[PDB]
């Protein structure tokens, strides 16, 4: 009979890269969460989760810090995800209707 | 403004 | 915030090459937000918007949402484990865990300024420890720093 590895079928989205800070707007919240919600709500209907995290990556790469007079002014951040997924992960929202 | 987590 | 539904046609043409994802609820989701510290850890201003945004998003994606706020390292471990052991997981198709706090590479802070290792978190939901989720997609979203280095950015040539 087929057995499993100790761990599989996980996907982990990180707000930033190893060694670095993730950025948060004191009013609007975290860049990564803001991007994640905008993409998932827009594209979960027709895009798998790993591909949506790629769209999140695109949004984070483009953003820059607004924090005049401080070391965060114009700073950058890059998100990433690590995957042990073994199939497309579609959330099929609102199906069946 | 933007700050670090 | 509104989530556009998938069409019947998109389902029909994609379900065979995707994880099974049709249970109602789609899974349980856990949103664990740490905003108030003291134990070099600044108040996570705007952390409240993240928490509310994720709770709304996961509900609209068809998840049953559990929320935890301002928890110590030990409380996070115990409650993550309690969540992972819930009976619902056998009849759902997927799981979501979102962790929002300060942190360092590979670990996140409880409000007591102590660390919970992400390896231990993932282990709670693995094939040996969480058999009810075997072969089911498990999503983790980690909003936390992984070091104190600010990325100053670089010019594009």
């Amino acid at each position: 009979k087929m057995r499993l590895p100790t761990r599989s079928d996980m996907i982990c989205g990180y707000a930033c890269l190893k060694g670095t800070a993730a950025m948060r707007n004191t009013k609007r919240g975290s860049w990564y969460i803001e991007a994640l919600a905008q993409v998932f709500s827009e594209r979960a209907c027709d895009m798998h989760v790993a591909d949506m995290l790629v769209k999140v990556n695109a949004l984070i790469k483009d953003r820059e810090g607004y924090a005049p007079g401080t070391e965060f002014h114009r700073c950058k951040e890059m998100s990433e995800y690590c995957s042990t997924l073994c199939r497309h992960l579609y959330l099929f929202p609102g199906h069946p209707p | 403004v933007d700050v670090a987590d | 915030m509104q989530v556009k539904p998938c069409t019947p046609e998109f389902y029909q043409t994609h379900f065979q090459l995707a994880y099974r994802l049709q249970s109602r609820p789609r899974g349980l989701a856990l949103v664990l937000s740490n905003v108030h510290f003291t134990g070099e850890l600044e108040f996570r201003s705007g952390g409240d918007v993240d928490h509310s945004t994720l709770v709304t998003l996961f509900k609209l994606l068809g998840y049953d949402v559990h929320v935890l706020c301002d928890q110590t390292a030990q409380e996070m471990q115990e409650k993550l484990q309690n969540f992972a052991q819930l009976p619902a997981h056998r009849v759902t198709d997927s799981c979501i865990v979102a962790l929002l706090s300060h942190g360092v590479e590979g670990a996140i802070y409880g409000v007591d300024g102590k660390l919970l290792q992400l390896q231990e978190v993932f282990q709670l939901f693995d094939n040996a420890n969480c058999p009810s989720l075997q072969n089911k997609p498990k999503m983790f979203f980690i909003q936390a720093c992984r070091g104190d280095e600010t990325d100053r950015g670089v010019d594009q040539q």
